[PDB]
């Protein structure tokens, strides 16, 4: 417990350093929306083949029946610019909507609950997650277990004893090179082979790789 | 079968609307920003195709490799592993896909190459394969840990609620059913890829439509602006050119708007493929019908032009 | 320097036989990076380090220790 | 497989369940203690 708490407390410190040293996914949404607006404003000074981009100026230099065929060009060009902006905003809203639906799913499955879905709540086996707010978005801190240092071992599918084939209930059989043990298969923690650790099924002839060994039977001494 | 990308296309808006005509160029400036907006949209679509491809295939850090001895407890992967016997190091099924799915650098239209070549994508599918058959799920969560294949299969059986003795007591039968089932894929494909093929057809139809729109008059006296400039003086030539500019702008606006909508479909398909890679190729999924029908044991990826194929 | 590629003709970068992670993407498997004097180099990217996994019909690797990691999305 | 005290667990008297059948449970660990 003390080791695991120290590893967790240490890992949070790294996040703080990393953020104080990026948020490109959020920042470039803000940048895209500013670009669209500045582009809308720039389209106002375009002529669209008219004599001027200013309506008051057209009206100062032309009489109404000539002014209107010039003003119809500016109206046509500005409508075309707004139709373009609103269309692109609808398409961006669909991306942000898809992202928000993904975030609501991660809140439901990674923050509430624990997820079996591989790489859904960060890489490694998921332990838990924490949300944090951000301007126009959300940040998930995903806590994950990662198996580390590892050892090569010899292994066998089943153990043959009194002509019965034994299989592990909840683990895998392994050997240090001289003795056979059963262990849980994500963390090395060896134990002797017992009838509490194993179940029988049929005789030793059918299993492709199978090794002769003893199963302990824990009540046998207790007959004394 | 899932689509993952589409051909990165770029169009010089000036080169499409105007030929060499400086007259056309000077008139086009009166519309301001439209050619900058159209180039930004098409390059946005372009860089997204590489991102779609990375998010599907680049799951792995190491490039895992299979041992010299193919002793997988009776299971046979030769159809799906690489052929070293040829320059294009695809598997037999990947060649069979690549041959089955069946240049227009003209009026300022251009086609940019993808970032990963087809041989690099086939090298990632081989890495995903070799890690899956020698370590099960572990190379997704961290290090590849070796395990004998008959035991990785005993865990897939426990993962669907069948006790592991049922595998070991039936191992030869299960290996024969597996080896047989792979053979039927090879027949089924060599004997369709409509999901990938119609993405190609749709983009070609759109480009041919952009080229056909160039010969339209849009109510102008001609569809060739050199002919206009030859036969008319400036005050009449300009309004005839302004018609051609108007029609050619409406033609690009349509094309780019349609391309943005199609890009959003391929983006959704690529995010689905990245999820299936993550949950069906790495790991084993409890999600009913996510990794094919029946109870999921495992899956293998195969590369295809602009897409991915999962054998579930 | 002049170099010719599937992505086009590249000028002012030095082509090399080495491979690294992609720093700036050029196209069709080539990347460019600033390296040693210090120069722009162009190269074929490597997908990662190779690992021949120690498979055998009777061998297994078990983790003896663990790490807790926190990751940001 | 035959019904045993390690294939099964108990909870309450028989009538708490809406559908139940009478049968023997072999109790194998008892023979092993014997």
């Amino acid at each position: 417990q003390k080791l695991i708490a120290n590893q967790f407390n240490s890992a949070i410190g790294k996040i703080q350093d990393s953020l104080s040293s990026a948020l490109g996914k959020l920042q470039d949404v803000v940048n895209q929306n500013a670009q669209a607006l500045n582009t809308l404003v720039k389209q106002l000074s375009s002529n669209f083949g008219a004599i001027s981009s200013v309506l008051n100026d057209i009206l100062s230099r032309l009489d109404p029946p000539e002014a209107e065929v010039q003003i119809d060009r500016l109206i046509t060009g500005r409508l075309q610019s707004l139709q373009t902006y609103v269309t692109q905003q609808l398409i961006r809203a669909a991306e942000i909507r898809a992202s928000a639906n993904l975030a609501a799913t991660k809140m439901s499955e990674c923050v509430l609950g624990q997820s079996k879905r591989v790489d859904f709540c960060g890489k490694g086996y998921h332990l838990m997650s924490f949300p944090q707010s951000a301007p126009h978005g959300v940040v998930f801190l995903h806590v994950t277990y990662v198996p580390a240092q590892e050892k090569n071992f010899t292994t066998a599918p089943a153990i043959c004893h009194d002509g019965k084939a034994h299989f592990p209930r909840e683990g895998v059989f392994v050997s240090n090179g001289t003795h056979w043990f059963v262990t849980q298969r994500n963390f090395y923690e060896p134990q002797i082979i017992t009838t509490d650790n194993t179940f029988v099924s049929g005789n030793c002839d059918v299993v492709i790789g199978i090794v002769n060994n003893t199963v302990y039977d824990p009540l046998q001494p207790e007959l004394d | 079968i899932l689509p993952v990308s589409m051909t990165k296309t770029s169009v010089d808006c000036t080169m499409y609307i105007c030929g060499d005509s400086t007259e056309c160029s000077n008139l086009l400036l009166q519309y301001g920003s439209f050619c900058t907006q159209l180039n930004r949209a098409l390059t946005g679509i372009a860089v997204e195709q590489d991102k779609n491809t990375q998010e599907v295939f680049a799951q792995v850090k190491q490039i895992y490799k299979t041992p010299p001895i193919k002793d997988f407890g009776g299971f046979n992967f030769s159809q799906i592993l690489p052929d070293p016997s040829k320059p294009s190091k695809r598997s037999f099924i990947e060649d069979l896909l690549f041959n089955k799915v069946t240049a227009q650098k003209f009026n300022g239209l251009t086609v940019l190459p993808p970032l990963l070549t087809d041989e690099m994508i086939a090298q990632y599918t081989s890495a995903l394969l070799a890690g899956t058959i020698t370590s099960g799920w572990t190379f997704g969560a961290g290090a590849a840990l070796q395990i004998p294949f008959a035991m990785q299969m005993a865990y897939r059986f426990n993962g669907i609620g069948v006790t592991q003795n049922v595998l070991y007591e039936n191992q030869k039968l299960i290996a024969n059913q597996f080896n047989s089932a792979i053979g039927k894929i090879q027949d089924s494909l060599s004997s369709a890829l409509g999901k990938l093929q119609d993405v190609v057809n749709q983009n070609a139809q759109a480009l041919n439509t952009l080229v056909k729109q160039l010969s339209s008059n849009f109510g102008a006296i001609s569809s060739v602006l050199n002919d206009i400039l030859s036969r008319l003086d400036p005050p009449e030539a300009e309004v005839q050119i302004d018609r051609l500019i108007t029609g050619r702008l409406q033609s690009l606006q349509t094309y780019v708007t349609q391309q943005l909508i199609r890009a959003a479909e391929i983006r959704a398909s690529a995010n689905l493929a990245a999820t299936k890679m993550s949950e069906c190729v790495l790991g084993q999924s409890k999600r009913v019908d996510f990794c094919g029908k029946g109870y999921h044991l495992m899956s293998f990826p195969q590369s295809a032009p602009h897409g991915v194929v999962f054998l579930h | 320097n002049v170099f010719q590629t599937r992505a086009g003709c590249l000028i002012g970068a030095e082509h090399v036989n080495n491979s690294y992670e992609c720093d700036i993407p050029i196209g069709a498997g080539i990347c460019a990076s600033y390296q040693t004097s210090q120069s722009i180099i162009a190269y074929t990217m490597s997908l990662g380090a190779e690992n021949s996994v120690a498979y055998s019909n009777n061998s297994i690797a078990i983790p003896t220790n663990f790490t807790i990691s926190v990751t940001t999305e």
